RNA sequence: UCGAUGUCGGCUCAUCUCAUCCUAGGGCUGAAGCAGGUCCUAAGGGUAUGGCUGUUCGCCAUUUAAAGAGGUACGCGAGCUGGGUUUAGAACGUCGUGAGACAGUUCGGUCCCUAUCUACCGUGGGCGUUGGAAAUUUGAGAGGAUCUGCUCCUAGUACG
RNA sequence: AACCGCUGAAAGCAUCUAAGCGGGAAGCCCACCUCAAGAUUAGAUUUCCCUAAAGAGCCGUUGAAGACUACGACGUUGAU
């Protein structure tokens, strides 16, 4: 129920002696450090916390060096959680290492990002809105909402309502994807897919939940 | 079975009976004789 | 009346009451039902009147179903019940293997039951299921889940019925 | 001579601890209620929150009469359309059963400022112990 | 206010407030209910013997 | 409501009901099977594209698991359209001596508003959270999602 | 839920129900994804700091981040 973060390096492919391209995409995976680990005692909920990349020493606040020396590790980039269970817990100790060796060929992962950003976007785009007509007399409602209600009754909009706003740039999970390659030494991790982000973006690879 | 607001037996192998508050007829020679009040 | 009966205790039976629930022991086995708060349990030379704490229609009609469970339960340990089934088609067929019995109908797969803990199943033959228990109760609700595996059919009477049940036919093809 | 008020700075809270146990719902809500308003004193003026603080225990053991354990029903709206949500009086006490008591004071509590701050010394818990043994409070069977 | 604050003081020690003014009814006491619930908040002692009166007057 | 509450239809965007159209669970059957018919439960999802006509509808073609019935100012013109209805031009039939008229027809005929408040979609600022800070988090709760065809196999078996 | 029960009395029988014990739907509550402590009941844990500290911000170079913001990265001990 653990899985690791990695950075995504952008998409290929992978060949099939049968001759079928996998579209793949690949995932750099550093050491993940085990920075704590959290259990029902303490915390009240068992998981493991890990870094992976690095900082320069004057972008590490005061607060951050301690808890990574309490450790024993090295600043990462970020921090992340993992929740976990008392099987989970077996050999994970504080300091400790996760590698790519966490996954398995042909084993199914869900993976997380942020997507990409589109900003601010309109109803078509966002929400799949028909467009109106670009002729026949249409005044200059051509990308419009529409209407967004009833009459009097009741006399609002409800709430949850489809309108133009921020799109992307949310953290999005997928399913169901297979691990095609795993190398540790290199830290290469290849997945069939898609991968929500951009390269460079930070991924987070777990066990897939549905199995 | 037949759920309506008229539920009596019919041949004289039917019984009422009253399950959660409410009357059935249950035959046991004639299955399309089963009703249920409502 | 079935109240004001009394439950005539064999040699071999006893029955104990300790804070409100009563426990059956004899030769088969040990049974026990809990006893309502409306009813109470007197016993005299090898039998157990059983009758209401106030003279009231509820404390009757609950006194009638402690006495006829306790009955049952004293019958169903000095010899125990018994259920049949029968299984009726060209290729039904069961078979009893411990706590677990298993039945090839008529699907694309055989259904396999296991028994309650208190209900033992023997096939003597292959179309013929026969249920042992100490508690009517129990032995009759292995009967009902095993028979609504494949419940017997009007048009041809095929399915697992009980011995000595009444199933309903129907006639295929009618003008 | 006048009627005097009861000064807030003035006013002392006592501590109480009921055991909700096997006692009906409104029949208990209706004796927290009037103690966490004050009711009780002499000094009670209903500008000024003069209650007790009233610890509950066993809230999820608290009973109700007739089929209301099955038939009593909860419902919110959650803003949205169709938002409209039911639960049960024996799944709210398995799921969250201090909201049972709860809600049933909050029902006979004023409705404003005041209610909401007297409504804020009903200290309720399901089990036999609480985490006041600092303020001491004093047994009440009510 | 100030019936309820004599029927806090009479429930405080016997009766309720409906008892109570009948016995004050009944004990000939012409005490107004401002007075009452002056004496109720601000002197227990007194207001437990006028109690105690029209206990005794029922 | 006449010191003005814009009409039908379409478009866009919906939201609710259940008297359920499909899918789900059932009882009865003049239920052999496959298919149905009725009624009970069930509102989670889903629930065509075209030809004609301004049409709603309706008929028709071809589909689909299905092409539900409704409420929402017969939802929705400060969101769009302007084909019909319902100004002024003109003509036909008809009525009138006539000026004219016609839920008769025909051809033609300006759709304004930069959004204050509520609402809603997003995205910030402030303050608070019992000294302050950098991070990581539990989850009271909320939203999303929930559809379904066909082929093979069981098995040309059970049934006939 | 409808519906089907097991045992069972009221009501010597019968009976799914009154006591008790079962099965059972795309529906309900979880489970999946996202958000979530202004949940003012403002929760938890690990570190850091207190005679202007720990930090945060301004400013600058900026980004598959973006209307402005915010958010992410970096500022010579540096590939922003």
């Amino acid at each position: 129920a653990i899985g690791l973060v990695g950075k995504k390096c952008g998409m290929t492919r992978v060949f099939t002696e049968a001759g079928a391209s996998i579209p793949v995409t690949v995932v750099e995976i550093s050491a993940n450090r085990i920075t704590q680990v959290k259990n029902t005692d303490v915390d009240g909920y068992q998981a493991i916390q890990v870094t992976t990349g690095t900082r320069r020493d004057s972008r590490v606040t005061a607060a951050q060096k301690g808890h990574f020396a309490k450790a024993g590790v090295a600043a990462g980039r970020g921090v992340w959680e993992f929740r976990a269970n008392d099987s989970d817990l077996e050999g994970r100790e504080i300091g400790g290492e996760i590698l790519a060796d966490l996954f398995e060929q042909g084993q199914m992962v869900d993976v997380t990002g942020n997507s990409k950003g589109k900003g601010f976007q309109g109803g078509v785009k966002r929400h799949n809105f028909s467009m109106q007509d670009a002729t026949h007399g249409n005044s200059v409602s051509h990308r419009a909402i529409g209407s967004t209600g009833q009459n009097q009754s009741p006399g609002k909009v409800f709430k949850g309502k489809k309108m133009p706003g921020q799109m992307g740039n949310k953290r999005v999970t997928v399913q169901g994807l297979e691990v095609i390659s795993v190398d540790v030494e290199k830290g290469l991790l290849v997945i069939k897919g898609a991968i929500p982000g951009a390269t460079g973006g930070d991924v987070i690879v777990r066990p897939s939940v549905k199995a | 079975m037949k759920v309506q607001a008229s539920v009596k037996k019919i041949c004289g192998s039917c019984k009422v009976v009253r399950r959660k508050g409410r009357v059935h007829i249950i035959c046991t020679a004639e299955p399309r004789h089963k009703q249920r009040q409502g | 009346r079935v109240a004001k009966a009394p439950v005539t205790l064999p040699n071999g039976v006893s029955v104990t009451l300790n804070d409100r629930q009563v426990e059956v022991k004899g030769k088969n086995g040990n049974l026990s039902l809990r006893l309502h708060d409306l009813v109470e349990l007197k016993q005299e030379d090898d039998v157990v009147t059983l009758s209401p704490t106030v003279d009231s229609k509820e404390a009757m009609m609950h006194t009638g179903t402690i006495r006829a469970l306790l009955n049952n339960y004293v019958i169903g340990v000095t010899e125990g019940f018994e259920r049949r089934l029968q299984l009726i088609g060209v290729g039904y067929r069961a078979q009893a293997t411990g706590n677990k019995v298993t039945l090839n109908v008529g699907y694309s797969h055989p259904v396999e039951y296991t028994l309650p803990e208190g209900v033992s199943a023997e096939t003597p033959t292959q179309t013929e299921i026969v249920l042992k228990s100490n508690d009517k109760q129990q032995l009759g609700q292995a009967a009902a889940k095993i028979r609504g595996f494949r419940p017997p059919e009007p048009y041809k009477g095929k399915g697992i019925r009980y011995s000595d049940e009444h199933v309903i036919r129907k006639e295929a093809k009618k003008k | 001579m006048k009627t005097l008020s009861a000064k807030p700075a003035e006013v002392t809270h006592d501590w109480f601890v009921v055991d909700a146990d096997g006692k009906t719902l409104g029949r208990l809500a209706t004796q927290i209620a009037s103690r966490l308003r004050g009711k009780h004193k002499t000094n009670y003026t209903p500008h000024v929150d003069t209650g007790d603080f009233i610890v509950v225990i066993n809230a999820e053991k608290i009973a109700v009469t007739g089929k209301k354990a099955q038939d009593k029903k909860y419902y919110r709206h959650s803003g949205y359309p169709g938002g409209i949500k039911e639960t049960n009086f024996t799944k709210l006490i398995a799921h969250k059963p201090e909201d049972v008591l709860h809600k049933a004071v909050k029902g006979m509590l004023p409705k404003g400022p005041l209610g909401y701050a007297m409504i804020k010394k009903l200290k309720l818990y399901a089990g036999t112990d609480h985490p006041h043994e600092a303020q001491q409070p004093k047994e009440l069977d009510i | 206010l100030w019936i309820a604050r004599i029927n806090a003081g009479a429930r405080l020690n016997g009766l309720s407030y409906s008892r109570f003014i009948n016995g004050m009814k009944k004990a000939n006491i012409t005490i107004d209910r401002r007075v009452l619930a002056d004496i109720a908040m601000h002197d227990a002692a007194t207001f437990g013997a006028l109690v105690e009166k029209a206990k005794a007057e029922l």
